[PDB]
RNA sequence: UAGGGCUGGUGCAGGCGUGGCGGAAUUCAAUUGCAAAGCAAACCCGUUGCUGAACAUACAACCCUUCAUGUGAGUAUUGAGCCAAAGAAGGUGUCAGCCCAUUACAGCCACGGAGCCUACGCGCCUCCUCAAGAGAGUAGCACUGUUUGGGAAUGCAGUGUCAAGCCGGCAGGUAUUUGUCUGCCAAGGUUAAAUAUAGAGUAGGAAGACCGAUAGCGAACAAGUAGCGUGAGCGAAAGUUUGAAAAGUACUUUGGAAAGAGAGUGACAUAGAACCUGAAA
RNA sequence: GGGGUGCCCCCACCCGUCUUGAAACACGGACCAAGGAGUCAAACAGACGCGCAAGGGAGGAGUAUUGUGACAACUUUUCUCGUACUGAAAGGGAGGUGUGAUACACCCGUGGCGUGCGCAAUUUGUGUUUUUGCCCAACACCG
RNA sequence: GUGUAGCCCUCCCGAUGUAGACGUGGCGUGGGGGUGAGGACGAAGCCGAUGGCGCGAGCCUCGGAUGGACCCGCCUCUAG
RNA sequence: AACGUGUCGCGAUGGAUGACUUGGCUUCCUAUUUCGUUGAAGAACGCAGCAAAGUGCGAUAAGUGGUAUCAAUUGCAGAAUCAUUGCCCAAUCUUUGAAC
């Protein structure tokens, strides 16, 4: 006899199990610790080959979309064309010295633009830029014995020169203003919300009034 | 540190000193006067303890006194007793540290006295039998 | 390098070894006098060598090696034999790790090996 | 509790309290959700498949 | 702990083990019920019954 | 309490330390048994028939 | 573990708790939720009264990220501040500032007795929360 | 089949802490089967010159000096061929567990 | 001026590859049945003390007497040592760190024709370099069919019809007409890495809380074999596991032979050749 | 005292199964050896054990390691369950007492009533206070 | 001190049972982690008018005029 | 009486059990990693002193050549760095088969 149980909905009627007549459709993870070891070995090998270049290329800081992640910051695909122009770096030459470049980003506000321009300027001042020919150095490049002092960066995020993401600091304690202790904020917010919510109905009423 | 009550709860079911052969629970603890597997008898986890044994033809009484319970080298004392010692003085030597084992101490002291006497007689009789019979070999352990 | 953590693999490699591998596996210790001279612990055995048996029914027996029967993992020693029912004499195999080498049949290749293995 | 037995044996000058059990989620599921005057929460797997209109609901009270 | 973030040693359930010492203490012994006299051990010569005979 | 430090070459005391307070913690042999039983299952290799 | 199952107790009972008269057969009542309106009607009506039927309007392409709106009550505002800050500020003093978006909250509901005055930044607020925080000596600053 | 298990992080740290405290009581150490009659001052702490040893002969002298050689001898004498089918499956010998030596790193 | 070894020619060089070589310490001392065995009850005493219920040579089948015959190989026990950056697991007539082979670079040798990697490795010659427009039987629409969670129609196919680019076209998850806003610019092509190997290969490796000869692959063996069916196809049984070593029973006698009775080898022949053990019916 | 074989007096229908009912003229039953049947996974619920608690817990990944190394150690979360519910939806969103008819003032606090372990204080056993948990009936507040 | 060879000693009340439910410091088998032993002076396996113990599942000793190399007690984990 | 029944010692028949295991099954990793008209995969017929099957090979037929090592192979013969053994560059490669 069944009793008071939930209705199951288990979703398992599609020949997923390997038997004498069915190949099955399964995925196991017995190689998980072995693949973790292999990926780590390749990262160390790549670092040895490309020395002294940084492991990861420079990336910009961007804002996450939607209202759920409005306040969060992360790393983007590449730098904007407007940002590169502001820092005085050509885009095709920028890709050569380890700067990611994105030709689709738009830079819709100055706050995001100024943060990323500062990232490029700090990176430029920290580059050492080994000369193409050691006998004949052209343009401002690394001097002698400045090459011998270079060191690879393995920060896993490329933050050796630029650093972490920039977020506004928390506000400090203060006093309540006299107008803050009087104004009704629900009345203020509801009035604005009703203006958009009842835009169509109010227009219809005025049109009928004429 | 921790107490006897806590330690007994930890080792009661399983231990290297617990022998559970044929459904009988006995103890191989060297500081157990009789082989009973109980909290009172088990002297290795008790703060103070005393056991009576033999050393040749004399009574040997080892005691703990529970003041160096973190140094195994200095836990116990030897205290070899005099020949022909009465069991009352051995009974009084114990019960100054464990008064709740005084009656068990007297019985153990008497049993140790009887065993000493028997060992002398059995060995004496065995040697007499071995005196006359001939043997094909005899092994002598080399010196130094 | 036959010995392995896999017992199944180590035993297959031993009992299916080729002929040139079996030559190394069939080695015997040198005597004290040879060790003091050549400073070598042990050498592979070969025909026309002199050995002394150390383990088994033939203890203390000496002789010259007559054959290296690699297919049976044994060596044959002269004067180490048994009688058949008809009276015929047949050699008896002895494992190479039960003997010791007392005299070596020197050769320009064998001398090269001794200098290779000289510990000093 | 070993300090209490040390300083207050026989429990003089004590106030004994228990703690609540009626607010638990398991208790809310006791009974049948479909009988009159029940107010029992059903065991629901798909929340959207057990909604029901405002009418057609069972009677909320019974003597 | 510095290596393990936020970890602290758990608090003991008993501020002092050795409950045997607590049971055999003057303060605890002061509130125990006094001992009572027990009857004599039943001797041989089984006690009578049957009331009438 | 205090703990002494012994030399590695002779029967001597060469130092003195303090108990690190991790040895005073409760001993829950029921927790140890539970964690060991399930931790020992993590080194197993799979087996099956064809 | 297999050694704790009922199968170990039933070795030798020949029926394993299923009876001689009505045996253990395969699907004597159908598979899954079969017959929920015909021969399982009483079970469904008694325990799941709202299973059969429709209710309400539809919404294609829901996109749950657009309706994110966690709420916190005025009674739990202390958990978002430092321990010292709760008792440091009162009425006319400098008050701590709490930003709800950093802690993962959107709307401020006013339930229970407010402990300490503070300044709260939020996206949405309630009628009661606005009145209670104002009387206590605090304020609400609207966010976005 | 479910071969592996998850354990709460706090419970794992609780178990380690309890086992460390149990190793500090000589009564529990003897009851598990270790021979510590010649040791002094359990828990045993030795100087840091041990890390600089290069020869196994030096290590064996140190074990005899502090009295830990009895537990090592117990493991040596207990070595034997395992009973059952396990000796066909790459586990042919069984031995007991001896002392631990804890070091600040792998040096 | 400079560069390009991925313009081409001509040479000099590392490494990836393949085949070899090199590592310690006992066959130490006591037996051939019974002492090559023990006791001195946590640790020390102990590098030391004491010996024998198997010998008045015991055991060998109802009891007594005579006469006999009987113990395989020390990796076992005991006492002394030695090596360890090596205690690692295989072999050897019994349980082996020191009998053998293995166990390492905190390495050493020869070979190397293409390829791949290294100041985009390094010289010389030769060459090379420093106003418009944007994809047409296309997209769209109608009917029919199929497909999708896609719901007044998610993708696709057939037939009919068939564009725009002077306020362009496509998308914005409820159909229609009208106006804004936002994001992109179809109908041509190439492209490493992170991913699969659910009855594949070629060479190597690492293992297992798995099975243990009616089990595990059908197949531990001259197994997809013998055998069966006109054919497509179906498809076994069977450990040679005697012994450490063939030392695999010379020879006498009866018998046509097979074999029997003796003799002999072997620790054991009731280990005698489909030969370890050898249950039940 | 146990074990083996025979005998005497007494007692005694053939096992397993379906069935109201089997010793059945109901079915399966010549003998022996070795095989032979509630398992694994996934969603939910209840009882019991353990850790933490208005918070609990990750996963995937990463950091440091021939070593008992496919183990073990380490990383205001980045996700999920919960601390708030309600309406088809647009939306809204829960403390007490006192005083008045987004009202005003306070904040050491069970909304009131009944039955209520234990503890506290009285009388010589009775009556009383605070009542925990739970239950009953009346408010009040949120949608 | 639930449960064992029950911590011990008095006293009182129940005891059958198909389908079914639950309990047992209840019995037995292959393997893992620990701990403690045994074996060429004879391991596992096999045989029995070999007895002893337990209500029982079973455990243990004895003999072999059997065998010839491995195996078990206890606490836990696991299952073809 | 014989037949038949029962218990014990010994012997047959049969091939279980135990101990052994160069086999299977399952998981993981590494490469200068992937056939053919320059005739593949498969199929047939042959080749050794004694050679049925299996293995290796192709009228140069249990192998020719190069390379490293050195004294074996073995049932009985037989020969005495050159064999054997491992690896591989140069060759041979019967009749067919996409088969042209
Ligand atoms: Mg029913
Ligand atoms: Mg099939
Ligand atoms: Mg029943
Ligand atoms: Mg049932
Ligand atoms: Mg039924
Ligand atoms: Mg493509
Ligand atoms: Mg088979
Ligand atoms: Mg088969
Ligand atoms: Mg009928
Ligand atoms: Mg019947
Ligand atoms: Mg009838
Ligand atoms: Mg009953
Ligand atoms: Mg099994
Ligand atoms: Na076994
Ligand atoms: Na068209
Ligand atoms: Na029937």
């Amino acid at each position: 006899p069944k009793g008071n149980n939930a209705i199951p909905h288990v979703h398992q009627r599609k020949h997923w199990n390997p038997c004498s007549s069915q190949k099955g459709n399964v995925k196991v993870f017995f190689n998980q610790p072995a693949q973790k070891q292999r990926r780590r070995r390749l990262r160390l090998l790549k670092a040895k080959k490309i020395f002294p270049r940084p492991l990861k290329a420079l990336r910009p800081q961007v804002n996450c979309p939607t209202v759920r992640y409005n306040m969060k910051r992360r790393l983007g695909r590449g730098f904007s064309l407007e940002e590169l122009k502001a820092a005085g770096v050509k885009p095709r030459y920028a890709r050569t010295i380890g700067i990611r470049v994105d030709r689709r980003r738009k830079n819709k506000s100055e706050e995001g633009m100024n943060i990323n321009v500062q990232r490029l300027k700090t990176y430029m001042s920290k580059l050492v830029l080994f000369p193409l020919n050691r006998k004949k150095p052209q343009k401002g490049d690394a001097t002698e014995e400045e090459v011998k002092a270079a060191t690879q960066d393995r920060s896993r995020y490329g933050t050796a020169a630029v650093g972490g993401l920039v977020t506004p600091a928390r506000e400090a304690p203060r006093k309540v203003t006299e107008e803050e202790s009087t104004k009704k904020m629900y009345k203020f917010l509801k009035k604005n919300h009703s203006a958009v919510r009842f835009f169509r109905a109010r227009n219809r009423r005025a049109a009928r009034k004429e | 540190t921790h107490s006897t009550d806590l330690q007994w709860l930890l080792v009661r079911q399983n231990s290297k000193f617990l022998q559970k052969r044929n459904g009988i629970r006995l103890s191989s603890d060297p500081f157990n006067n009789n082989a009973n597997w109980t909290k009172r008898q088990s002297g290795f986890l008790n703060t103070k303890a005393a056991v009576i044994k033999t050393k040749g033809d004399r009574i040997l009484l080892t005691t703990k006194s529970g003041d160096t319970n973190n140094k195994p080298k200095l836990m116990y004392k030897k205290t070899v007793m005099e020949p022909g010692v009465k069991s009352s003085v051995v009974k009084r030597a114990v019960a100054d540290i464990r008064p709740d084992l005084a009656k068990m101490a007297y019985r153990r002291a008497r049993k140790m006295a009887c065993t000493i006497t028997r060992m002398k007689k059995v060995c004496a009789a065995r040697k007499e039998r071995s005196s006359k019979m001939h043997f094909h070999r005899k092994t002598v352990r080399p010196k130094r | 390098g036959i010995k392995c953590r896999n017992r199944r693999k180590a035993r297959r490699a031993h009992f299916q070894a080729p002929s040139h591998v079996r030559r190394i596996l069939m080695s015997a210790p040198l005597s004290k006098e040879l060790r003091a001279k050549y400073n070598v612990r042990s050498m592979p055995v070969r025909k026309d060598d002199e050995v002394r048996v150390k383990r088994g029914k033939f203890k203390g027996r000496e002789g010259r090696v007559t054959a290296c029967y690699r297919l049976k993992w044994v060596i044959h020693i002269d004067k180490v034999s048994c009688e058949k029912a008809n009276g015929t004499t047949v050699p008896v195999g002895v494992h190479t790790s039960n003997v010791e080498i007392t005299k070596l049949k020197l050769n320009t290749r064998r001398k090269a090996i001794l200098e290779r293995k000289d510990r000093s | 509790f070993d300090q209490l037995a040390m300083m207050a044996p026989t429990g003089k000058n004590t106030m004994l309290l228990r703690g609540r059990k009626s607010g638990r989620e398991s208790v809310k599921h006791f009974g049948a959700a479909g009988v009159p005057g029940s107010h029992a929460k059903p065991h629901v797997s798909s929340r959207g498949k057990e909604r029901q209109r405002s009418s057609k609901r069972r009677h909320a009270f019974r003597h | 702990s510095t290596v393990k973030s936020g970890f602290m040693l758990p608090a003991p359930m008993l501020t002092s083990t050795d409950v045997t010492r607590i049971m055999q203490s003057e303060e605890v012994r002061r509130v125990l019920k006094p001992k009572k006299l027990q009857p004599k051990r039943p001797s041989r010569y089984r006690q009578p019954t049957n009331g009438i005979r | 309490p205090s703990v002494s430090v012994y030399s590695a070459s002779e029967d001597k005391v060469v130092g003195t330390c303090s108990l690190p307070a991790v040895f005073t913690a409760p001993i829950r042999h029921d927790v140890v048994q539970f964690v060991h039983t399930n931790m020992a299952k993590n080194s197993r290799q799979p087996y099956a028939v064809n | 573990p297999t050694r704790f199952k009922k199968t170990r107790h039933q070795r030798g009972s020949t029926f394993c708790g299923y009876g001689r008269v009505g045996k253990h057969r395969k699907h004597p009542s159908g598979r899954g939720n079969a017959g929920g309106e015909h021969h399982h009607r009483i079970n469904f009506r008694k325990y799941h009264p709202g299973y059969f039927g429709k209710c309400g309007m539809n919404h294609y392409h829901k996109k749950k990220n657009t309706t994110w709106k966690p709420t916190i009550n005025l009674d739990n505002l202390t958990k978002l501040m430092a321990k010292d800050e709760a008792m440091k500020a009162k009425k006319g003093e400098a008050l701590p500032v709490i930003d709800l978006l950093a802690n993962g909250y959107s709307k401020l509901l006013g339930n229970g007795h407010l402990q300490a005055p503070c300044i709260v930044k939020a996206r949405w607020v309630s009628k009661l929360a606005d009145k209670k925080i104002r009387k206590a000596g605090g304020a609400v600053v609207l966010q976005a | 089949r479910r071969w592996h298990r998850k354990i709460n992080l706090h419970q794992k740290r609780f178990a380690v802490v309890s086992a460390l405290a149990a190793s500090s009581l000589p009564a529990l150490v003897m009851s598990r089967g270790h021979k510590i009659e010649n040791v002094a001052e359990v828990p045993l702490v030795v100087e840091d010159g041990v890390r600089a040893y290069e020869k196994t002969k030096e290590a064996m002298t140190f074990l005899k000096t502090v009295g830990a050689i009895d537990d090592v001898n117990r493991v040596n004498d207990s070595r034997q061929i395992r009973a059952g089918r396990g000796k066909m499956r790459n586990r042919r010998y069984v031995a007991r567990r001896g002392p631990m030596l804890v070091m600040p790193d792998n040096k």
